[PDB]
RNA sequence: GGCCGGGAACUCAAAGGAGACUGCCAGUGAUAAACUGGAGGAAGGUGGGGAUGACGUCAAGUCAUCAUGGCCCUUACGACCAGGGCUACACACGUGCUACAAUGGCGCAUACAAAGAGAAGCGACCUCGCGAGAGCAAGCGGACCUCAUAAAGUGCGUCGUAGUCCGGAUUGGAGUCUGCAACUCGACUCCAUGAAGUCGGAAUCGCUAGUAAUCGUGGAUCAGAAUGCCACGGUGAAUACGU
């Protein structure tokens, strides 16, 4: 089905379902399903129309997806171009959050380069 | 009259006391369904009666405390033959020869300097 | 430890026994809530301006007869070679080799 | 070792049944000293067994052994600055021990589901006489054959 | 840190700041005080700040209110 | 009303000294007394490295055993509290009277 | 409900005693020392675990715990103060923790321990907050009060072999507490994000029994900062023909 601008899956729990949107996690999940009045292992198959509508108005209180996205760009944006410690570790990119270099940091440098 | 004994294992202790009549277990005041779902520790607890053959002649009434399952089970047997051996005397050769009359004394090993537990050494390199 | 350190820890001891109620009338006003929100802010602004040797964080345990940083016991005032020498001479009360 | 005897433990038998065979088994398949929960596994397994064949579980159990037990088998000697393989003959216990050893391992190494339904499929398989379990005993076999000239 | 006690900053700094905006224009404002946070009357002037050798000119934008001064002076060279 | 004895000690036979000679002075006061009681031995441990630098392992182990006593006086009187509160034992020994 | 009158039997607490010595039986052996087996007994042959380190070896380690012969500096190699560094980062090695899943992940609800610490301390009951916490306030220098609710286990549901309802690096937003002060450089909480990795090449390590493997709990240092170190208990194996 149809939510956010994309597909969800329909073999699967509504709970389990709901989070492939970028922005949905258990927590807004549960809190979704509360609001719309439908039971958290029904499947998305066995659904109606009527259904449907209702969750997509529930899911349209939450800033997901595109705009998301925009707010994630434009918050690291704007620390490269102030220039702080941050913004410099952010545009070398090694960690950010104080952690060792000497060995480790792999995750943020990639693979080895002999 | 009541036949009294004391049982102990690895940390559990247990007190039993044994009258004539009727086959009923009571342990800590519930049954011992109750008590132990295990089909190892019920089976423990009812060899030395099914050794000799009282099964449905004796009323039991059991206190506990210390230790997990199978050291209480192991206790209670222990306090089982010693209360049955006060009650019969005449008992006393096939007990000692099943094994119930021992005391096992199997205790936890300490900690040690340098070991990362009893006997477990750290990695050892030559370079 | 050098005879500059010691001195140090003396000092420090002694300004923090001098200015020990204070500090204490202060952070209670900034601590406790309902208050003038002009009080607590002229309080942190006067937290700051007393010496700073005054506050009890700044001190570290020495050994009692040698001075040394590393290696302390609360229960004796003593370094671990120190608390050994003393043991096996058998200066202190009750104490001795043990085996379990 | 060297200057010692060692003496035999002993093992409590089963609950259920009281054999002391399928306590062996029991603690062959057991892992990390979770007793509980291999007991299920087993119990399980020897109920959808016997299902399959309108017997005992402890006869359907032995068919199962008799199948995969070894009789030779090669050691490794280096006197000479060479390997030669040397057959010799296996002893009752050790012989129980292998069977049973092979049997798990050839279990773990299924596809089914659960780890009941692959042991239970193992067992009816070495009833019938195929799988990997009967496959090692022919392979042992082989080899000690092949080099009967150094007994 | 937590919201019930209220931003950190020096007395000397503040009261030097308050002298440079009622006094008009200011040359830059040395400090060795980098644990100080950016207060909205400081936008618009010159702040020197230590960094271990030298002092360091940072000219306060908008952009920067709230954060600490220490953030914008690095002390240590790589290349 | 009664009188709590509270003794300890880090030497056993030093405390039970000192307790038969409270219950004896008690007796000989004609008040009726409740007998010694043991009660749970307390002990501390250290563990010390024992080489001025760096090898890791080689370490010491000590311990400090305090032994505990309780004794209690039913039935007081002016004679029996005076003569226990004008009393000195050994130099190892201390002792906590509560009414 | 050990709740109240009581009881001194039992569990337990901590001080004096008893017990295990090849002591008894049979065989082997130099008319030996000893060895193999048996009875009784809680325990049998050093019953199990600690502490305890010969004459000496490596000009082994420590003048930075301390002490000390000989050199060396005294408006300086001796004092005081604020900021920074010991936490860097193309790279090579040692010791560990967490995983790669159905002997498992998630939800509900229900048994069973041992050993420790506590006055500038341990902080119950009750109210507020989704949570880290906050407010007001008993008790305890302790077999009495507090830390403090063991976990693996067991019963009932669901997931169905997928880089997944497996794993939890990294990063954005909003907060709490200690402390004059958390930018460089603290721990913890909520919402979102969801990387490598499907059992590891030539090498190579530990363990003979309440041991290995697996599960939780406590302390010293300490305003605050353990996946390290030192202690405690629960479940509980496989194998030893031989040199």
């Amino acid at each position: 089905a149809r939510i956010a601008g994309i597909n969800i899956p329909d073999h699967k729990h509504a709970v389990i379902a709901l989070t492939s949107i970028y922005g949905v996690g258990k927590t807004r999940s549960k809190a979704i399903l509360a609001a719309a009045g439908i039971a958290e292992d029904v499947k998305i198959s066995e659904l109606s129309e009527g259904q449907i509508d209702t969750l997509r108005d529930e899911v349209a209180k939450f800033v997901v997806e595109g705009d998301l996205r925009r707010e994630i760009s434009m918050s690291i944006k704007r620390l490269m171009d102030l220039g702080c410690y941050r913004g410099l570790r952010h545009r070398r990119g090694l960690p950010v959050r104080g952690q060792r270099t000497k060995t480790n940091a792999r995750t943020r440098k990639g693979p080895r380069k002999p | 009259n009541q036949y009294y004994g004391t049982g102990r294992r690895k940390s559990s202790a247990a007190r039993v006391f044994i009258k004539p009549g009727n086959g009923k277990i009571v342990i800590n005041q519930r049954s011992l369904e109750q008590y132990f779902g295990r089909e190892t520790a019920r089976m423990v607890v009812r060899q030395p009666l099914e050794l000799v053959d009282m099964v449905e002649k004796l009323d039991l009434y059991i206190t506990v405390k210390g230790g997990g399952i199978s050291g209480q089970a192991g206790a209670i047997r222990h306090g089982i033959t010693r209360a049955l051996m006060e009650y019969d005397e005449s008992l006393r050769s096939e007990l000692r020869k099943a094994g119930f009359v021992t005391r096992d004394a199997r205790q936890v090993e300490r900690k040690k300097v340098g070991l990362r537990k009893a006997r477990r050494r750290p990695q050892f390199s030559k370079r | 430890a050098k005879q500059s350190m010691k001195a140090r820890e003396v000092k420090r001891v002694a300004l923090a026994d001098k200015y020990f109620a204070k500090r204490a009338e202060l952070k209670a006003i900034i601590s406790d809530v309902n208050a003038s929100d002009e009080d607590r802010w002229n309080a942190v602004l006067k937290l700051q301006t007393l010496p700073r040797d005054s506050s009890p964080s700044r001190q570290r345990n020495r050994c009692r007869q040698t001075g040394r940083p590393h290696g302390f016991l609360r229960k004796f005032g003593l370094s671990r070679i120190k608390v050994r020498e003393a043991a096996m001479r058998g200066e202190i009360p009750g104490l001795k080799k043990a085996s379990w | 070792p060297r200057r010692r005897v060692i003496g035999q433990r002993k093992i409590l038998p089963d609950p259920k049944f009281g054999s002391e065979l399928l306590a062996k088994f029991v603690n062959i398949l057991m892992v990390d000293g979770k007793k509980s929960t291999a007991e299920s596994i087993v119990y399980s397994a020897l109920e959808t067994l016997a299902q399959r064949s309108g017997k005992s579980e402890l006869e359907a159990f032995e068919v199962a052994l008799e199948n995969v037990r070894p009789t030779v088998e090669v050691k490794s000697r280096r006197v000479g600055g060479s390997t030669y393989q040397v057959p010799v003959e296996v002893r009752p216990v050790r012989r129980n021990a292998l069977a049973m050893r092979w049997i798990v391992e050839a279990a773990r190494k299924r596809g089914d589901k659960s780890m009941a339904l692959r042991l239970a499929n193992e067992l009816s398989d070495a009833a019938e006489n195929k799988g990997t379990a009967v496959k090692k005993r022919e392979d042992v076999h082989r080899m000690a054959e092949a080099n009967k000239a150094f007994a | 840190r937590s919201l019930k006690k209220g931003p950190f900053i020096d007395l000397h700094l503040l009261k030097k700041v308050e002298k440079a905006v009622e006094s008009g224009d200011k040359k830059p404002l040395r400090t060795w005080s980098r644990r100080s946070t950016i207060f909205p009357n400081m936008i618009g002037l010159t702040i020197a700040v230590h960094n271990g050798r030298q002092h360091v000119p940072v000219f306060v934008t908008d952009e920067m209110v709230g954060h600490k001064l220490g953030e914008f002076a690095p002390t240590r060279t790589y290349r | 009303q009664r009188i709590r004895i509270r003794l300890k000690a880090f030497d056993h036979r030093l405390i039970d000294q000192a307790t038969a000679e409270i219950v004896e002075t008690a007796k000989r006061t004609g008040a009726q007394v409740r007998g010694p009681i043991p009660l749970p031995t307390r002990k501390e441990r250290f563990t010390v490295l024992i080489s001025p630098h760096v090898n890791k392992d080689a370490r010491d182990q000590y311990e400090i055993r305090t032994h505990l006593r309780l004794v209690d006086i039913v039935e007081p009187t002016e004679k029996t509290v005076d003569a226990l509160m004008r009393l000195d034992l050994a130099a190892g020994v201390d002792v906590q009277i509560s009414l």
